[PDB]
């Protein structure tokens, strides 16, 4: 077969270790979801806005008695009522809260006031991958592959805890200070054993089914991914147009044209990826995630070496100090008003 | 080229989701 005596049996361990991994963890997070660190805002000094979004803005403050710089989210508790977004807001601070794994963001306070709602966690100083991967064009695949990995390793531990993410993208990934990833933002993300219905995402990278209308599942993450590295690999994803209902024909037609420069290892793993026949695609079958793990385009990724953080990152950001910025857009800068009187006092009140 | 047709899309910035 495939694999001799020795390799058979270090893979089966490994997976068994995943196993008891993973049990550990779900029962970790599941203690603090139900017993789940506030500050004040006078405890930072605001140095720049780092990104913009419709409920708010991500801010680099940095925390007075201590020094340490983090990014404060900042949201406007009338926008996030007139968005529809109480019950995402305040389930990304959850999922925050409770979360631990390497690649995702962690989160150190949080604390609302008279107008807004603030989550202070890390700072993240590399910059967005979108931009790097804008400047440079294209990563080569090893490089796409030492990201691809972490992203695999993080759905893997986040479908454990029955936690679909459903907003890969590029925009939606930092570089640390050693060149790893990290994941902020949990705002579409939901607990989902079973299916779930909701319309959300962003155009490119929504899988067929959520296109259709159907209850989906997990597997719409391992579709993203598929995206995600055919656009890290390309430097253009697999499915654009003018405008999104284009785009979404594109998506559900089963057709996927690659690059000459893709090697035949990419263009197996992003079919089976890239699969519009749920029977079929990677992540989805009875061998779960151990299909995407196991593909040859993968044979060179330790697994534990990624998680233990100990591969050299093929791109180390430039960093020239605490509170460096300069991997960041410059966004016009807010005045942070706070009102004398409360606002949505009720629909808040569990942040 | 198909990044022609990228470029061309105009979705080439950061992208909103739904
Ligand atoms: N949602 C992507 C994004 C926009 C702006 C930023 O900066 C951050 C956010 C969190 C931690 N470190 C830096 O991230």
């Amino acid at each position: 077969g495939h694999m001799g005596n020795a390799a058979a049996a270090k893979k089966g361990s490994e997976q068994e270790s995943v196993k008891e991994f993973l049990a550990k963890a779900k029962e970790e997070f599941l203690k603090k979801w139900e017993s789940p660190n506030t500050a004040q805002l006078d405890h930072f000094d605001r140095i720049k806005t780092l990104g913009t979004g419709s409920f708010g803005r991500v801010m680099l403050v940095k925390h007075k008695e201590t020094g340490n710089h983090y990014a404060m989210k900042i949201l406007d508790k009338q926008k996030v009522v007139k968005l529809k977004q109480i019950e995402h807001t305040l389930n990304e601070k959850r999922i925050l809260q409770a979360v631990n794994f390497p690649f995702l963001v962690k989160l150190e306070f949080s604390f609302k006031d008279n107008s807004n709602l603030y989550m202070v966690m890390e700072y993240v100083p590399g910059g967005e991958m979108f931009s790097h991967l804008r400047r440079i064009g294209r990563f080569s695949e090893p490089h796409a592959r030492f990201y691809a990995a972490q992203i695999v390793l993080t759905f893997e531990y986040l479908h454990s805890l029955d936690l679909i993410y459903r907003d890969l993208k590029p925009e939606n990934l930092l570089i640390d200070q050693q060149g790893y990833i990290q994941v902020t933002d949990f705002g579409f993300a939901k607990r989902v054993k079973g299916r779930t219905w909701t319309l959300c995402g962003t155009p490119e990278y929504l899988a067929p089914e959520i296109i259709l209308s159907k209850g989906y599942n997990k597997a719409v993450d391992w579709w993203a991914l598929g995206v995600l590295i055919y656009e890290m690999a390309a430097g253009y994803p697999p499915f654009f147009a003018d405008q999104p209902i284009q785009i979404y024909e594109k998506i559900v037609s089963g057709k996927v044209r690659f690059p000459s420069h893709f090697s035949s290892d990419l263009k197996d793993l992003l079919r089976n990826l890239l699969q519009v026949d749920l029977t079929k695609r990677f992540g989805n079958l009875k061998n779960g995630v151990n299909d995407i793990k196991n593909h040859k385009w993968f044979a060179t990724t330790d697994w534990i070496a990624i998680y233990q953080r100990k591969v050299e990152a093929p791109f180390i950001p430039k960093f020239k100090g605490p509170g460096d910025t300069s991997n960041f857009d410059d966004y016009e800068e807010e005045e942070i008003r706070v009102s004398i009187n409360e606002k949505c006092g009720k629909e808040f009140t569990e942040f | 080229t198909t990044y022609a047709d990228f470029i061309a899309s105009g979705r080439t910035g950061r992208r909103n989701a739904i």
